[PDB]
């Protein structure tokens, strides 16, 4: 399963652009609340592989295999701010419920 | 567990009423049945420039000595009046009850309204009032009050026009003296560390002197539009029910459901048998517009949509504010007063809290659908009030299609 | 001018008239004296001063 | 019965008072004011006060918010230069999760960074409000002019240090003034033994006795703001004695003999307000002790050009109270003054459960309302007149405001 995933990985095609998994949620109202609550550093490196990436497919290119983004290296930074999110959100909606 | 009030009647018809409690300092006041609402346009200031006379000096005590001997045990003198009642309460402690009592019987009867001081109170209360439109939201209710009952005794202020402030003299004062301070109009009440029998062996005393002799809802708008002002305020009522109706209570709630602006206030005036319900709010010009829609939907829903949770919520929230007990003296009395002019009666806080429980979801939009729901509101704003939205838009954000 | 020094653009101020830049150089709804200030603010109950 | 005072082990006190009242209150109470900072970390008591709403580790914001208005009850911060106090209440069948809710803001806060990048800007808001009246700039200015180090820092955030202030910073001074043995868990309405019983849940974290804040050091200086207001605040005071000692008693019966402001709702209602008078002002005596320090003075409010005289007026009154002037019924009337002032201040529930909270935190015991009458009354004729030469001597240190071209200075007053 662990080597499956790396080919999956590799399938997507998501770390030839030099993106993070994280990079690639869809910005729904949770993702944008998770994406504010960065540090500035992160959100940083977030906005400059987006564009990189952007530009990148604007010119129809990938990044040479060497500064591919490795499927162990990818770090799930949004994952922990993403989850308070869904959390608090789920949270208002049970009191709301009741 | 809360101790009863205890309510005695002299014959001259002073209720002599008493809530003893431990605190050894009490509030002992003299509420009177006599505001704004008795007054007939000709001596509309009287209550209020009385009311500034009342602690300059009486025959038995001339001038500053009488205050001297309240600054001497070190009691706390206060008064003021609304549109309908007058209250003159002194905070002391315990052992200086007797005195106390005396001095109140001077401020109600026996008082020296002294022509000297008339000119000079005249230019306090002008100068204040030429200052007091400085505060907005008192002149927002007070045009809300005007707009609300035109052609009503409850349209005119507490203060009068500048007009009669300057137009006063001492026998008029003295006419509304003599005719709004009868005896079975007042109440003398007392909070704290006070013996009921003692203090009507004081009543008895002292103040057994004292002599023994509708409105309509014009629902429509004032405007003062002056656009320097940074900030807009903006009071919508409709009609109360009165002092006597039950379903007050469950206004009550209402309001606490309630609790976009700056500043949002619910309020629930309640004069006899009318008031004004409703909310005022202080905001930028360019959000008006949309806080008049936010606060109707509210209202609307309350009257269209309610749950049990929230309701739930207004209870508990009204009862822990409605608890006033051992809150304060000045506050328990305050109440003592006020329950024997309007009520009658002092109504317990278990009673209260009866009337409270036996809310639930069902009635209170029933009652908020007979008072909110396709009424004609009262309006009045002042600032930048361009963007309020005139009658026509409120009256039908009154209403859901 | 001699007692200038180093301080001159400091003691003297001239508006060009005619012949790093300005870095973007509210209002709230709105007596008593010397009780020792002690301000408290609320979850519920607006904040307020208790100069 | 009366109020019980368990020390526990680890230096929490524990106070309670069961009177089967329908609402309940329960407080706690941390030495941790504003004078606890320094020059790194100004203002961060004031962010502190403002973040009690935050998310804590126990409970998410949105609960500590809904529930408490859930119930109906209430939950406050009041800050001195000194103290802290959170209190919450509401009926006696949800002060247990009140209890949770209040000993979890205590104990344990998370301080996320972007709840506090929010709450910054409430912490302008907030100052603003506290600044829209001339006596709260007007005591900030006396403090900063009056001391040097410790009770110089303001009660609000400075305006540079917004937009400064850390979630570190919050953490450090949490973790180094809220332990327990600079605690006070105060509860009127509720049985002493829950009290002890939510002292073990949490206030068991830090057991330390808190950095220990410097001494206050007082500096002297006169500091007058041209602001336009018609009225010249003015406040002039002196070096007093601190809460402890007995000559505190001594400056409290000599404000209320000066004048502790008017007693009705306005006139020779002082000895300060007599002394000729054909003007609209207000003249009253300011005290403030802390308990290493205090401050003693005058307080006017005047129209600008009348402002030299009339606080030349009220120092000549109290030059004359240095002179021996006074007589023994104006002492007794200020004894009486002062004592219906603290039986009207104790009366309340809310002021009571301060006063026991302040006792607590200050001398660890209770003082029985009666103890005090007889201490004040302790006080004599003689050392009122020695707290005054004191004033009438020390360094002073004053702050002005207004239109401040006929404001005297310090070396002509």
């Amino acid at each position: 399963l662990d080597g499956f995933r790396k080919w999956y990985y590799n399938a997507a095609g998501f770390n030839k652009l030099g993106l993070m998994r994280d990079d690639t949620l869809h910005e729904t109202e949770d993702v944008k609340e998770a994406i504010r609550r960065l540090p500035e550093d992160l959100y940083n490196d977030r906005m400059f592989r987006i564009k990189r990436a952007l530009d990148l497919t604007m010119r129809h290119q990938i990044l040479p295999k060497d500064q591919w983004t490795k499927y162990e290296e990818d770090k799930f930074y949004l994952e922990p701010y993403l989850k308070e999110v869904i959390r608090e959100r789920k949270e208002r909606e049970e009191w709301a419920k009741k | 567990s809360v101790p009863e009030t205890q309510v005695s009647i002299l014959d001259n018809g002073l209720r002599v009423a008493s809530e003893q409690s431990s605190h050894a300092t009490c509030t002992v006041g003299v509420w009177i049945d006599a505001g704004s609402r008795y007054e007939t346009e000709k001596n509309n200031g009287a209550g209020y420039f009385l009311e500034h006379l009342a602690f300059k000096g009486t025959k038995n005590r001339p001038g500053n000595a009488l205050e001297k001997e309240v600054e001497s045990i070190g009691a706390h003198l206060n008064a003021y009046s609304t549109r309908e009642h007058t209250a003159y309460l002194i905070k002391a402690l315990s052992k200086d009850l007797p005195k106390v009592v005396e001095l109140l019987a001077d401020i109600v009867q026996n008082s020296s309204l002294e022509d000297s001081q008339i000119e000079k109170e005249r230019d306090v209360i002008l100068r204040e009032m030429q200052e007091n439109d400085a505060s907005m939201q008192n002149v927002v209710f007070d045009y809300l009050h005007a707009t609300a009952f035109q052609g009503t005794p409850l349209a005119q202020a507490v203060e009068g026009p500048s007009e009669n402030v300057r137009r006063l003299s001492r026998t008029d004062l003295t006419d509304y003296l003599n005719r709004h301070y009868k005896a079975p109009r007042m109440v003398l009440a007392a909070a704290g560390g006070v013996e009921h029998q003692q203090l009507l062996d004081l009543a008895q005393k002292h103040l057994s002197s004292v002599s023994r002799v509708p409105c309509r809802f014009t629902g429509s708008e004032i405007r003062h539009r002056d656009d320097a002002l940074p900030l807009a305020h903006v009071a919508i009522a409709v009609e109360g029910p009165g002092w006597a109706n039950p379903d007050n209570v469950t206004l009550q709630v209402a309001n606490a459901i309630i609790g976009l602006c700056q500043s949002f206030q619910t309020f629930n005036i309640s004069y006899s048998d009318t008031g004004l319900l409703g909310a005022h709010f202080v905001c930028d010009a360019m959000s008006i517009d949309d806080m008049v829609f936010f606060l109707q939907g509210q209202w609307m829903r309350l009257c269209t949509s309610a749950t049990e949770s929230e309701v739930t919520r207004g209870k508990n929230i009204l009862r822990n504010a409605l608890v006033s007990h051992l809150d304060g003296t000045t506050p328990v009395c305050e109440d003592i007063g006020r329950s024997l002019l309007t009520y009658g009666r002092r109504i317990p806080l278990a009673e209260w809290e009866s009337r409270i429980q036996e809310v639930d979801a069902q009635m209170l939009r029933d009652i908020c659908s007979k008072y909110f729901y396709d009424q004609c509101p009262a309006v009045a704003g002042y600032g930048p009030i361009e963007q309020l939205p005139d009658y026509n838009r409120i009256r039908s954000g009154m209403f859901w299609l | 001018a001699a007692r200038s020094g180093p301080f001159a653009p400091v003691l003297s101020a001239t508006s060009r008239g005619v012949a790093g830049a300005v870095p973007a150089a509210p209002v709230l709804d709105v007596q008593a004296a010397a009780r020792p200030l002690v301000a408290t603010v609320g979850l519920n109950v607006p904040a307020s001063v208790r100069f | 019965q009366d109020l019980e005072f368990t020390k526990l082990p680890n230096g929490l006190v524990i106070a309670s008072l069961e009177n089967y009242a329908p609402l309940s209150r329960i407080g706690l109470f941390v030495k941790a004011g504003s004078r606890y900072e320094d020059s790194n970390n100004l203002g961060t008591s004031h962010l502190l006060r403002l973040a009690s709403s935050l998310t804590t580790k126990g409970a998410s914001s949105f609960k500590i918010t809904r529930g408490i208005e859930a119930v109906g009850g209430k939950l406050s911060v009041t800050a001195t230069r000194e103290n802290m106090a959170y209190t919450v209440e509401g009926i006696r069948s949800d002060i247990e999760i009140l209890m949770e809710f209040l000993l979890n803001v205590t104990t344990a806060p998370e301080f996320r960074r972007w709840e506090v990048a929010a709450l910054r800007s409430q912490l302008k808001i907030d100052k603003a409000v506290a600044f829209q009246n001339s006596q709260t700039r007007i005591i900030e200015n006396l403090h900063d002019v009056a001391y040097k180090n410790a009770l110089a820092n303001p009660l609000y955030c400075p305006d540079y240090r917004m937009g400064k202030i850390t979630s570190e910073e919050l953490h450090y001074f949490v973790q180094n003034h809220f332990t327990s043995a600079r605690m006070a868990l105060v509860g009127l309405g509720v049985s002493h033994s829950v009290l002890k019983q939510v002292a073990e849940q949490f206030l068991n974290m830090r057991g330390g006795l808190g950095l220990a804040g410097a001494k206050a050091k007082y500096r002297g200086g006169e500091i007058r703001e041209q602001n336009g207001d018609n009225l010249v605040h003015a406040a002039i005071v002196a070096e007093s004695a601190a809460i402890g000692n007995a000559e505190a008693n001594a400056f409290s019966v000599l404000q209320h003999l000066l004048g502790a402001g008017p007693h009705i709702k306005n006139n020779t209602t002082s000895l300060l307000s007599q002394s000729g008078s054909h003007q609209p002002f207000d003249v009253s005596a300011f005290n403030a002790s802390y308990s290493d320090s205090g401050l003693f003075g005058i307080y006017t409010i005047s129209q600008a050009a009348a402002a030299g005289e009339v606080i030349n007026a009220a120092y000549n009154q109290v030059k004359a109270v240095a002179q021996g002037n006074l007589s023994s019924a104006d002492v007794q009337a200020a004894k009486n003054k002062l004592k219906a002032g603290y039986l009207m201040s104790v009366e309340t529930s809310e002021g009571f459960l301060s006063e026991i909270g302040s006792q607590a935190l200050a001398a660890g015991s209770y003082m029985p309302p009666s103890t005090v009458l007889q201490q004040i009354d302790s006080v004599a004729d003689a050392d009122v007149v020695k707290a005054a030469k004191k004033f009438v001597s020390g360094k002073k240190s004053m702050a002005a405001s207004g239109n401040l071209g006929h404001t005297p200075f310090l070396d002509e007053l």
